[PDB]
Protein backbone atom coordinates (compact mmCIF):
# COMPACT_ATOMS: atom_id res chain seq x y z
CA UNK A 1 0.00 0.00 0.00
CA UNK A 2 1.21 3.52 -1.13
CA UNK A 3 4.12 5.15 1.51
CA UNK A 4 2.11 8.51 2.00
CA UNK A 5 1.77 10.06 5.73
CA UNK A 6 -0.10 13.13 6.76
CA UNK A 7 -0.23 15.09 9.51
CA UNK A 8 -3.85 14.59 11.15
CA UNK A 9 -4.49 17.95 13.14
CA UNK A 10 -6.04 17.70 16.65
CA UNK B 1 -30.96 -6.99 22.48
CA UNK B 2 -27.54 -5.13 24.13
CA UNK B 3 -27.88 -3.38 27.77
CA UNK B 4 -28.55 0.06 26.81
CA UNK B 5 -27.82 3.20 29.50
CA UNK B 6 -29.94 6.19 29.12
CA UNK B 7 -27.90 9.90 29.86
CA UNK B 8 -28.46 13.97 29.24
CA UNK B 9 -25.92 15.67 27.09
CA UNK B 10 -26.36 19.00 25.44
CA UNK B 11 -30.06 18.61 26.36
CA UNK B 12 -30.74 15.70 24.59
CA UNK B 13 -31.41 12.27 26.08
CA UNK B 14 -29.04 9.21 24.61
CA UNK B 15 -30.18 5.83 25.34
CA UNK B 16 -27.84 3.41 23.46
CA UNK B 17 -26.01 0.47 23.97
CA UNK B 18 -23.10 0.06 26.78
CA UNK B 19 -20.44 -1.08 23.81
CA UNK B 20 -20.48 2.94 23.30
CA UNK B 21 -18.58 4.72 25.85
CA UNK B 22 -17.47 8.40 27.06
CA UNK B 23 -19.98 9.73 24.40
CA UNK B 24 -18.72 13.74 23.72
CA UNK B 25 -21.45 15.97 21.93
CA UNK B 26 -19.57 16.64 18.09
CA UNK B 27 -22.36 18.89 17.02
CA UNK B 28 -25.58 19.40 15.97
CA UNK B 29 -28.21 20.47 13.31
CA UNK B 30 -31.49 20.09 11.88
CA UNK B 31 -30.69 16.65 10.85
CA UNK B 32 -29.92 15.06 14.30
CA UNK B 33 -27.48 16.12 16.86
CA UNK B 34 -23.95 13.79 16.90
CA UNK B 35 -21.88 12.20 19.93
CA UNK B 36 -18.21 10.97 19.41
CA UNK B 37 -17.62 7.93 21.46
CA UNK B 38 -15.25 4.77 21.73
CA UNK B 39 -16.41 1.42 20.54
CA UNK B 40 -15.31 -1.12 22.85
CA UNK B 41 -16.52 -3.61 20.50
CA UNK B 42 -13.97 -2.98 17.55
CA UNK B 43 -11.89 -0.89 20.12
CA UNK B 44 -12.48 2.51 17.21
CA UNK B 45 -13.54 5.82 18.26
CA UNK B 46 -16.91 6.59 15.76
CA UNK B 47 -19.36 8.91 15.34
CA UNK B 48 -22.85 8.29 17.16
CA UNK B 49 -25.50 10.35 15.15
CA UNK B 50 -28.83 10.64 16.41
CA UNK B 51 -31.70 11.13 13.91
CA UNK B 52 -34.36 14.66 14.61
CA UNK B 53 -37.49 13.24 14.98
CA UNK B 54 -37.53 10.87 12.04
CA UNK B 55 -40.92 10.50 11.27
CA UNK B 56 -42.05 14.39 12.04
CA UNK B 57 -44.10 14.42 8.43
CA UNK B 58 -44.78 11.89 5.35
CA UNK B 59 -41.41 13.58 3.68
CA UNK B 60 -39.17 13.30 6.86
CA UNK B 61 -39.72 9.15 7.22
CA UNK B 62 -39.51 8.95 3.82
CA UNK B 63 -36.18 10.69 3.78
CA UNK B 64 -35.25 8.72 7.24
CA UNK B 65 -36.06 5.50 5.28
CA UNK B 66 -34.12 6.86 2.33
CA UNK B 67 -30.58 7.47 4.25
CA UNK B 68 -31.20 4.18 5.78
CA UNK B 69 -31.10 2.31 2.80
CA UNK B 70 -28.41 3.65 1.53
CA UNK B 71 -25.72 3.56 4.36
CA UNK B 72 -26.82 -0.36 4.91
CA UNK B 73 -25.96 -0.65 1.22
CA UNK B 74 -22.24 1.34 0.86
CA UNK B 75 -19.46 -1.56 1.12
CA UNK B 76 -16.45 -0.01 -0.22
CA UNK B 77 -13.06 0.99 1.18
CA UNK B 78 -13.34 4.67 0.14
CA UNK B 79 -17.04 5.26 1.17
CA UNK B 80 -18.20 5.34 4.93
CA UNK B 81 -20.59 2.45 5.82
CA UNK B 82 -22.93 1.23 8.56
CA UNK B 83 -20.89 0.09 11.47
CA UNK B 84 -23.86 -0.17 13.25
CA UNK B 85 -27.75 0.85 13.89
CA UNK B 86 -30.42 0.64 17.00
CA UNK B 87 -33.17 1.96 18.94
CA UNK B 88 -33.71 1.22 22.32
CA UNK B 89 -37.63 0.89 21.67
CA UNK B 90 -38.20 -2.81 21.90
CA UNK B 91 -41.21 -2.90 19.26
CA UNK B 92 -42.77 -0.74 16.55
CA UNK B 93 -45.27 0.39 18.80
CA UNK B 94 -42.69 2.46 20.61
CA UNK B 95 -40.20 2.72 17.97
CA UNK B 96 -39.14 6.63 18.15
CA UNK B 97 -35.93 7.01 17.65
CA UNK B 98 -33.18 6.37 14.90
CA UNK B 99 -29.66 5.79 16.07
CA UNK B 100 -27.02 5.79 13.13
CA UNK B 101 -22.75 4.81 13.87
CA UNK B 102 -20.33 5.33 11.44
CA UNK B 103 -16.29 5.41 12.17
CA UNK B 104 -14.32 8.06 13.11
CA UNK B 105 -11.39 8.24 10.71
CA UNK B 106 -9.45 11.04 11.43
CA UNK B 107 -9.94 14.58 9.78
CA UNK B 108 -11.71 16.28 6.70
CA UNK B 109 -10.12 17.49 3.25
CA UNK B 110 -9.92 20.87 5.12
CA UNK B 111 -8.26 20.11 8.07
CA UNK B 112 -5.42 18.28 5.98
CA UNK B 113 -4.71 21.51 3.73
CA UNK B 114 -4.70 23.61 7.03
CA UNK B 115 -1.75 21.79 8.34
CA UNK B 116 0.37 21.04 6.05
CA UNK B 117 1.18 21.75 2.12
CA UNK B 118 0.34 18.33 0.05
CA UNK B 119 2.55 17.00 -2.41
CA UNK B 120 1.85 16.20 -6.48
CA UNK B 121 1.57 12.17 -5.19
CA UNK B 122 -0.63 13.29 -1.78
CA UNK B 123 -3.08 14.58 -4.62
CA UNK B 124 -2.50 11.96 -7.29
CA UNK B 125 -3.60 8.96 -4.04
CA UNK B 126 -6.34 11.16 -2.74
CA UNK B 127 -8.66 12.00 -6.26
CA UNK B 128 -7.62 8.71 -7.30
CA UNK B 129 -9.68 6.92 -3.94
CA UNK B 130 -12.20 9.75 -4.70
CA UNK B 131 -12.98 8.51 -8.00
CA UNK B 132 -12.27 4.79 -7.17
CA UNK B 133 -15.28 4.97 -4.15
CA UNK B 134 -17.13 7.48 -6.80
CA UNK B 135 -17.25 4.41 -9.16
CA UNK B 136 -18.41 2.07 -6.67
CA UNK B 137 -21.71 4.73 -6.34
CA UNK B 138 -22.30 5.50 -9.71
CA UNK B 139 -22.01 2.27 -10.41
CA UNK B 140 -25.21 1.64 -8.29
CA UNK B 141 -26.97 4.52 -9.80
CA UNK B 142 -26.66 6.37 -6.69
CA UNK B 143 -25.15 10.37 -7.10
CA UNK B 144 -23.59 11.92 -3.79
CA UNK B 145 -24.65 15.33 -5.32
CA UNK B 146 -22.63 17.32 -2.39
CA UNK B 147 -19.32 16.62 -2.66
CA UNK B 148 -16.88 19.33 -1.20
CA UNK B 149 -13.63 18.65 0.81
CA UNK B 150 -15.56 18.41 4.20
CA UNK B 151 -17.10 15.85 2.82
CA UNK B 152 -13.66 14.16 2.77
CA UNK B 153 -12.41 11.95 5.65
CA UNK B 154 -8.59 11.41 5.48
CA UNK B 155 -6.62 9.24 7.85
CA UNK B 156 -2.73 9.67 8.96
CA UNK B 157 -1.82 6.70 5.94
CA UNK B 158 -3.54 9.40 3.46
CA UNK B 159 -6.08 7.14 3.09
CA UNK B 160 -9.80 8.86 1.86
CA UNK B 161 -13.73 7.79 2.61
CA UNK B 162 -16.61 9.68 0.94
CA UNK B 163 -19.23 10.60 3.57
CA UNK B 164 -23.07 12.67 4.25
CA UNK B 165 -24.15 11.88 0.47
CA UNK B 166 -26.93 14.49 -0.41
CA UNK B 167 -30.28 13.27 0.78
CA UNK B 168 -32.48 16.15 0.35
CA UNK B 169 -34.28 15.57 -3.07
CA UNK B 170 -21.05 30.44 0.50
CA UNK B 171 -19.31 27.31 0.15
CA UNK B 172 -21.42 23.71 -1.29
CA UNK B 173 -22.51 26.02 -4.45
CA UNK B 174 -18.46 26.15 -4.98
CA UNK B 175 -18.19 22.55 -5.64
CA UNK B 176 -21.48 22.27 -7.92
CA UNK B 177 -22.28 21.34 -11.33
CA UNK B 178 -23.96 24.43 -12.94
CA UNK B 179 -26.89 22.32 -14.13
CA UNK B 180 -27.46 21.71 -10.83
CA UNK B 181 -27.44 24.80 -9.57
CA UNK B 182 -29.37 26.63 -11.86
CA UNK B 183 -32.07 23.33 -12.17
CA UNK B 184 -31.34 23.75 -15.91
CA UNK B 185 -32.07 19.91 -16.64
CA UNK B 186 -32.40 16.53 -14.88
CA UNK B 187 -28.44 16.29 -13.90
CA UNK B 188 -26.45 12.65 -14.26
CA UNK B 189 -23.37 11.19 -11.75
CA UNK B 190 -20.91 13.27 -13.56
CA UNK B 191 -22.07 16.01 -11.03
CA UNK B 192 -19.82 14.66 -9.09
CA UNK B 193 -17.10 14.20 -11.65
CA UNK B 194 -17.44 18.45 -11.55
CA UNK B 195 -17.15 18.51 -7.97
CA UNK B 196 -14.01 16.16 -8.19
CA UNK B 197 -12.69 18.62 -10.58
CA UNK B 198 -13.29 21.89 -8.53
CA UNK B 199 -11.54 19.79 -5.12
CA UNK B 200 -9.22 18.69 -7.20
CA UNK B 201 -7.90 21.92 -8.80
CA UNK B 202 -8.13 23.52 -5.43
CA UNK B 203 -5.66 21.18 -4.17
CA UNK B 204 -2.87 22.10 -6.93
CA UNK B 205 -3.51 25.70 -6.56
CA UNK B 206 -4.47 26.36 -3.05
CA UNK B 207 -7.31 28.27 -3.81
CA UNK B 208 -10.76 27.79 -4.53
CA UNK B 209 -11.84 27.53 -8.11
CA UNK B 210 -15.20 28.92 -8.33
CA UNK B 211 -16.25 31.20 -5.62
CA UNK B 212 -19.08 33.21 -6.33
CA UNK B 213 -20.96 35.01 -4.02
CA UNK B 214 -24.06 34.34 -5.70
CA UNK B 215 -25.68 31.71 -8.36
CA UNK B 216 -24.98 34.23 -11.21
CA UNK B 217 -21.56 35.62 -10.16
CA UNK B 218 -20.43 31.89 -10.12
CA UNK B 219 -21.53 30.95 -13.43
CA UNK B 220 -19.90 33.50 -15.07
CA UNK B 221 -16.98 32.87 -12.89
CA UNK B 222 -17.88 29.09 -14.53
CA UNK B 223 -18.25 30.04 -17.95
CA UNK B 224 -15.46 32.49 -17.95
CA UNK B 225 -13.15 29.33 -18.02
CA UNK B 226 -15.25 26.86 -19.56
CA UNK B 227 -16.77 29.22 -21.92
CA UNK B 228 -20.35 29.65 -22.78
CA UNK B 229 -22.81 27.18 -23.68
CA UNK B 230 -23.28 25.68 -27.19
CA UNK B 231 -26.59 24.87 -29.68
CA UNK B 232 -26.15 21.43 -28.54
CA UNK B 233 -26.10 21.79 -24.94
CA UNK B 234 -28.40 24.51 -24.77
CA UNK B 235 -31.55 22.79 -26.83
CA UNK B 236 -30.61 20.38 -23.65
CA UNK B 237 -31.71 23.04 -20.64
CA UNK B 238 -35.22 22.23 -20.47
CA UNK B 239 -36.37 25.91 -18.31
CA UNK B 240 -36.84 28.10 -21.31
CA UNK B 241 -36.25 30.65 -19.30
CA UNK B 242 -33.02 29.19 -18.36
CA UNK B 243 -31.88 29.36 -22.10
CA UNK B 244 -32.86 32.75 -22.79
CA UNK B 245 -30.59 33.62 -20.23
CA UNK B 246 -27.84 31.89 -21.53
CA UNK B 247 -28.04 32.85 -24.94
CA UNK B 248 -28.80 36.46 -23.06
CA UNK B 249 -24.98 36.19 -22.18
CA UNK B 250 -22.05 37.83 -24.07
CA UNK B 251 -20.20 34.74 -25.55
CA UNK B 252 -16.98 33.59 -24.30
CA UNK B 253 -14.59 31.08 -25.14
CA UNK B 254 -13.23 28.37 -23.50
CA UNK B 255 -9.82 29.23 -21.52
CA UNK B 256 -6.53 27.22 -22.36
CA UNK B 257 -6.09 25.63 -18.75
CA UNK B 258 -2.31 25.12 -18.63
CA UNK B 259 -2.70 29.02 -18.51
CA UNK B 260 -4.62 29.31 -15.11
CA UNK B 261 -2.39 26.14 -13.65
CA UNK B 262 0.91 26.98 -14.49
CA UNK B 263 3.53 24.92 -13.11
CA UNK B 264 0.81 22.02 -12.08
CA UNK B 265 1.31 18.32 -13.26
CA UNK B 266 0.52 18.58 -17.38
CA UNK B 267 -1.19 14.79 -16.83
CA UNK B 268 -3.41 16.42 -13.70
CA UNK B 269 -4.22 19.75 -16.48
CA UNK B 270 -5.29 17.72 -18.42
CA UNK B 271 -7.63 15.39 -16.34
CA UNK B 272 -8.95 18.88 -14.87
CA UNK B 273 -9.84 19.65 -18.55
CA UNK B 274 -11.52 16.43 -19.07
CA UNK B 275 -14.11 16.68 -15.74
CA UNK B 276 -14.69 20.70 -15.88
CA UNK B 277 -16.40 20.24 -19.07
CA UNK B 278 -19.49 22.32 -19.23
CA UNK B 279 -21.65 19.77 -20.53
CA UNK B 280 -22.19 16.59 -18.59
CA UNK B 281 -23.00 14.28 -21.44
CA UNK B 282 -18.88 15.08 -22.20
CA UNK B 283 -17.47 14.95 -19.08
CA UNK B 284 -15.05 12.29 -18.20
CA UNK B 285 -16.66 9.31 -15.93
CA UNK B 286 -15.06 7.99 -12.84
CA UNK B 287 -14.15 4.53 -14.34
CA UNK B 288 -12.87 6.26 -17.07
CA UNK B 289 -10.99 8.49 -14.72
CA UNK B 290 -9.35 6.25 -12.73
CA UNK B 291 -7.80 4.86 -16.25
CA UNK B 292 -6.43 8.48 -16.68
CA UNK B 293 -2.20 8.89 -16.85
CA UNK B 294 -2.46 10.67 -14.01
CA UNK B 295 -3.33 8.09 -11.45
CA UNK B 296 -1.07 4.96 -13.36
CA UNK B 297 0.71 4.68 -10.01
CA UNK B 298 -2.47 4.03 -8.04
CA UNK B 299 -4.92 2.54 -10.90
CA UNK B 300 -5.51 -1.75 -10.66
CA UNK B 301 -8.53 -2.61 -12.66
CA UNK B 302 -8.87 -5.52 -10.37
CA UNK B 303 -8.82 -4.11 -7.21
CA UNK B 304 -11.98 -1.13 -8.69
CA UNK B 305 -14.69 -3.04 -7.29
CA UNK B 306 -18.38 -2.04 -8.25
CA UNK B 307 -21.40 -2.51 -6.12
CA UNK B 308 -24.41 -4.82 -6.14
CA UNK B 309 -27.73 -3.53 -7.84
CA UNK B 310 -29.34 -0.86 -5.49
CA UNK B 311 -33.22 -1.08 -5.82
CA UNK B 312 -34.77 2.67 -5.55
CA UNK B 313 -37.93 1.51 -6.74
CA UNK B 314 -39.48 2.89 -3.53
CA UNK B 315 -38.54 6.79 -4.25
CA UNK B 316 -41.97 5.96 -6.08
CA UNK B 317 -44.19 4.62 -3.57
CA UNK B 318 -46.75 7.01 -1.90
CA UNK B 319 -46.91 5.37 1.22
CA UNK B 320 -48.59 7.21 4.66
CA UNK B 321 -45.71 8.06 7.37
CA UNK B 322 -46.38 4.87 9.34
CA UNK B 323 -45.81 2.40 6.53
CA UNK B 324 -42.63 4.35 5.61
CA UNK B 325 -42.14 4.47 9.73
CA UNK B 326 -42.68 0.58 9.67
CA UNK B 327 -40.17 -0.04 6.54
CA UNK B 328 -37.64 2.05 8.61
CA UNK B 329 -37.83 -0.33 11.49
CA UNK B 330 -37.90 -3.56 9.31
CA UNK B 331 -34.28 -2.09 7.89
CA UNK B 332 -33.02 -1.62 11.72
CA UNK B 333 -34.17 -5.32 12.25
CA UNK B 334 -32.85 -6.83 9.44
CA UNK B 335 -29.16 -5.15 9.87
CA UNK B 336 -26.58 -6.93 9.78
CA UNK B 337 -22.88 -5.84 11.41
CA UNK B 338 -19.76 -5.60 9.34
CA UNK B 339 -17.48 -8.63 9.95
CA UNK B 340 -14.98 -7.82 12.75
CA UNK B 341 -11.43 -7.60 11.34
Amino acid sequence: KPDLRVVIPP
Amino acid sequence: RPTFYRQELNKTIWEVPERYQNLSPVGSGAYGSVCAAFDTKTGHRVAVKKLSRPFQSIIHAKRTYRELRLLKHMKHENVIGLLDVFTPARSLEEFNDVYLVTHLMGADLNNIVKCQKLTDDHVQFLIYQILRGLKYIHSADIIHRDLKPSNLAVNEDCELKILDFGLARVATRWYRAPEIMLNWMHYNQTVDIWSVGCIMAELLTGRTLFPGTDHIDQLKLILRLVGTPGAELLKKISSESARNYIQSLAQMPKMNFANVFIGANPLAVDLLEKMLVLDSDKRITAAQALAHAYFAQYHDPDDEPVADPYDQSFESRDLLIDEWKSLTYDEVISFVPPPLD
